[PDB]
């Protein structure tokens, strides 16, 4: 399947004098390998995944240095932006930093991304085509400017383009165990009355990977839709994923009502129903 | 400056089977801005040895994490995520269901 | 493996 790389980055500024929050998480797909964080005990890039504690000194130094030098930038950034906003020192306020890589199924780069919010907003970004930027705002102009001047669009692709992927297809060889999994989802289906005239049904896919994955109720036909309950796809915390569905239904008409899933690790789609 | 109140729920990693032990676990997601609290309780009283996830964010840069500990749940001992927000004029407290 | 080439201040 397709695999991807991505590089999370928060910091929060705090009133007054005090020193900023960073935190930095790496994901190889949907699995976490690597941390930083400001407010933690090692002030190191530290690893998460038994595969990445594979690498050696070198590859931690450098890593470190990376993230520190990111984190000396946000913290610059967060003066700059405050000024730009006209904003107080009172307030806290947050820069967010997202960037990666997409490969397809050959491991060949198949697109890229870099993104940059303030305070929870799109503030700037770079375009699908990794050449141009959109800018919200007018103080985010200035910064297009600037990093126009600087090629920065240029720079970024160089890497999106190149070691991003290279590493990443090292990242899926060294990991070839463990991200290289395609769990099918287990379901089952339970049923509760709710009244004298009504049952609830829920649909219940477990222990899939990767996320990605659509849980629907329909039913004669076509799908109710407004009816159902869906909670949102969660973590297990064993790196595997949960969602369930669920309709209410007239009771004694609960064998109308079907279920389908859909998911890379099923070859071909399950529909499920009451299974008394 | 955006905030969004977060969206909780609380689950076991594996169907429960009661009498056996399990993982207990509140996911908080949806929520901006980043500072967040959360215990995990039972019977009211909270629990020892909570581990959350690393802050990360979604698409749409709201942030998520996994707060987990380890439980065996019991026919009627009760367990419920608790969770204070910027956005919260008090704390919200979401109890856990077996199927749900 | 972060990038080392494309970030800079605002």
């Amino acid at each position: 399947g397709s695999h991807s790389m991505r590089y999370f980055f928060t910091s929060v500024s705090r009133p007054g004098r005090g020193e900023p929050r960073f935190i930095a998480v790496g994901y190889v797909d949907d699995t976490q390998f690597v941390r930083f964080d400001s407010d933690a005990a090692s002030q190191r890039m530290e690893p998460r995944a038994p595969w990445i504690e594979q690498e050696g000194p070198e590859y931690w130094d450098g890593e470190t240095r990376k993230v520190k030098a990111h984190s000396q930038t946000h913290r610059v950034d967060l003066g700059t932006l405050r000024g730009y906003y006209n904003q107080s020192e009172a307030g806290s306020h947050t820069v967010q930093r997202m960037y990666g890589c997409d490969v397809g199924s050959d491991w060949r780069f198949l697109r890229g991304y870099h993104q940059y919010a303030y305070d929870g907003k799109d503030y700037i970004a770079l375009k699908e085509d990794l050449r141009s930027w959109t800018a919200a705002d007018m103080a985010a102009q200035t910064t297009k400017h600037k990093w126009e001047a600087a090629h920065v669009a240029e720079q970024l692709r160089a890497y999106l383009e190149g070691t991003c992927v290279e590493w990443l297809r090292r990242y899926l060889e060294n990991g070839k165990e463990t991200l290289q999994r395609t769990d099918a989802p287990k379901t089952h289906m339970t049923h509760h009355a709710v009244s004298d005239h009504e049952a609830t049904l829920r649909c219940w896919a477990l222990s899939f990977y990767p996320a990605e994955i659509t849980l629907t109720w329909q039913r004669d036909g076509e799908d109710q839709t407004q009816d159902t309950e869906l909670v949102e796809t969660r973590p297990a915390g064993d790196g595997t994923f949960q969602k369930w569905a669920a309709v209410v239904v007239p009771s004694g008409q609960e064998q109308r009502y079907t279920c389908h899933v859909q998911h890379e690790g099923l070859p071909k789609p399950l529909t499920l129903r009451w299974e008394p | 400056m955006i905030q969004r109140t977060p969206k909780i729920q609380v689950y076991s990693r594996h169907p429960a089977e009661n009498g056996k032990s399990n993982f207990l676990n509140c996911y908080v997601s949806g929520f901006h801005p980043s500072d967040i609290e959360v215990d995990l309780l039972k019977n009211g009283e909270r629990i020892e040895k909570v581990e959350h996830s690393d802050l990360s964010f979604s698409k749409d840069w709201s942030f998520y994490l996994l707060y987990y500990t380890e439980f065996t749940p019991t026919e009627k001992d009760e367990y419920a995520c608790r969770v204070n927000h910027v956005t919260l004029s008090q704390p919200k407290i979401v109890k856990w269901d077996r199927d749900m | 493996f972060a990038t080392g080439i494309g970030i800079i201040t605002v």
